[PDB]
C-alpha cells in the first residue's frame, strides 16, 4: 500500500527528488537573506575613491541594477528548482492521488514515465545554455544620471558564484534522474 | 574614506577570490562525506532484495532461540517452525 | 557436536557461514540456539512428541 | 520600500 | 580617525593574535570533555555484547 509499490528504480527516484528538493529549499532560503546585489559607479602613493553617494542613493542604484542586470534566470533559479521538484513530486504522487486509480493504470503510469523523461530532458537542453549565464560580477549601463550622476555601473552578486557551484552538482543529479527513467522506459519496451 | 558600500564590495570580492575555496566548502564537505558514509552503511538494509532475506532471518532466529524446546533438546508447536526452518535453510543457501 | 553430542548440522553456504559469524560476533549463544533446528535427530524427535 | 530620490537636474557624485 | 571597518579588523586580529586560546577555547572544550564522559558512561549499555 505504501512500501510495497517501491521498487529499486522508484525508491532512487523518490530519494533524488527529496535531495534535490532540499537543494532547492536551501537555494531559496540563500537568496532570502543573503541575496544582494552591491553596486558601485563604475567608470571614473594611491588614495581612497570617494563618490559623495548617501546611503539612499546607493540603495537605489542597488535596487535599480539588481532588475536591470542581473539574468532573470539568475534571479529565478532557487524558485526554480523548488517549483520543478514540486512537480516532479506531485507527478510521482498523483498515481495515488487520483480517486479513480486509487489496464488503464499502466497507461497512466507510462504516461507518467514518459513525462518525467521529458521533463528532465527539457531540463537539461535548457540549463546547459542558462548555467554558464549566471555571473558572480556583472556591469549594467543604466541611466540613472541626473538621480546620481553616475551612469556605468559594476555590481557583483553573493550568492552567484555560490549557485553556480550549487548548479553545476545539480545539473549532474538531473541526468542521473533520467537515467533511472530510462532504465524504467527500457523495461517499459524491451520487455512489455 | 571608504564608505560603507566601497567596504562592502571590497569583502564581498575579495571573499570570493583571495580566500580558498576549500575553507569556503570544508564543512558543507564534511557533511557531505559522513553522508556518503551513513548512507553506504544504511544501504546494506535499504536494499529490499538482500533486505527480505535479513527480516525473514531475523524471524526465524528469534522464533527458534525463543524456542524452550531447543534447550529440551539440549538435555510442540516448533513442529510446524520446522518446516519454516528447513525452507529458510534451503532457500537462503 | 562435540557438545550436545548431535552429528547432523555438518556445515552451511557461504551465506550462513557468513551470516552465523556475524552472529557469534553479536552473540554466540545466538547461534547456539539457532543451530537446534538443523538437527534432523531433533526434528525425528519432535515429530514423535506431536505424534 | 519605495526608494526615492529627486530627479531634475567626468562626472562626480549628486550629493543632495 | 579610523572608520568602523578598521575598528572591526583591529578588533578580530587582536582577537586571534593575543588573547589566549583558553579563553576562545573553553566552552567547546567543556563540551568535548562532557561528550566524552557521557559516552563513556553509556557504553556500558551500548555495548551489546553485555547489553
Amino acid at each position: 500500500a505504501f512500501r510495497v509499490l517501491k521498487p529499486w528504480w522508484d525508491v532512487f527516484t523518490d530519494y533524488l527528488s527529496v535531495a534535490m528538493l532540499m537543494i532547492g529549499v536551501f537555494g531559496c532560503t540563500l537568496q532570502v537573506m543573503q541575496d544582494k546585489i552591491i553596486c558601485l559607479p563604475k567608470r571614473v602613493e594611491m588614495k581612497g575613491l570617494k563618490t559623495d553617494l548617501d546611503l539612499q542613493q546607493y540603495s537605489f542604484i542597488n535596487q535599480m541594477c539588481y532588475e536591470r542586470a542581473l539574468h532573470w534566470y539568475a534571479k529565478y533559479f532557487p524558485y526554480l528548482v523548488l517549483i520543478h521538484t514540486l512537480v516532479f513530486m506531485l507527478c510521482s504522487n498523483f498515481w495515488f492521488k487520483f480517486p479513480g486509480s486509487s489496464d488503464i493504470l499502466y497507461a497512466m503510469y507510462v504516461r507518467q514515465t514518459v513525462l518525467k523523461v521529458i521533463k528532465f530532458l527539457i531540463i537539461i537542453a535548457y540549463n546547459s545554455a542558462l548555467v554558464s549565464k549566471v555571473q558572480f560580477t556583472v556591469d549594467c549601463n543604466v541611466d540613472i544620471q541626473d538621480m546620481t550622476g553616475y551612469k556605468n555601473f559594476s555590481c557583483n552578486h553573493t550568492m552567484a558564484h555560490l549557485f553556480s557551484k550549487l548548479s553545476f552538482c545539480y545539473l549532474c543529479f538531473v541526468s542521473i534522474y533520467g537515467l533511472t527513467c530510462l532504465y524504467t522506459l527500457y523495461w517499459l519496451f524491451y520487455r512489455s | 574614506d571608504l564608505d560603507l558600500q566601497q567596504y562592502s564590495f571590497i569583502n564581498q570580492m575579495c571573499y570570493e577570490r583571495a580566500l580558498h575555496w576549500y575553507a569556503k566548502y570544508f564543512p558543507y564537505l564534511v557533511l557531505i562525506h559522513t553522508l556518503v558514509f551513513m548512507l553506504c552503511s544504511n544501504f546494506w538494509f535499504k536494499f529490499p532484495g538482500s533486505s527480505s532475506k535479513i527480516e525473514h532471518f531475523i524471524s526465524i532466529l528469534g522464533k527458534c532461540f525463543d524456542s524452550p524446546w531447543t534447550t529440551r533438546a539440549l538435555s510442540e508447536q516448533a513442529k510446524a517452525l520446522f518446516e519454516k526452518v528447513k525452507k529458510f535453510r534451503l532457500h537462503v543457501e | 557436536r562435540q557438545e550436545t553430542g548431535i552429528d547432523d548440522i555438518p556445515d552451511v553456504k557461504n551465506d550462513f557461514a557468513f551470516m552465523l559469524h556475524m552472529i557469534d560476533q553479536y552473540d554466540p549463544l545466538y547461534s547456539k540456539r539457532f543451530a537446534v533446528f538443523l538437527s534432523e535427530v531433533s526434528e525425528n524427535k519432535l515429530k514423535q512428541l506431536n505424534l
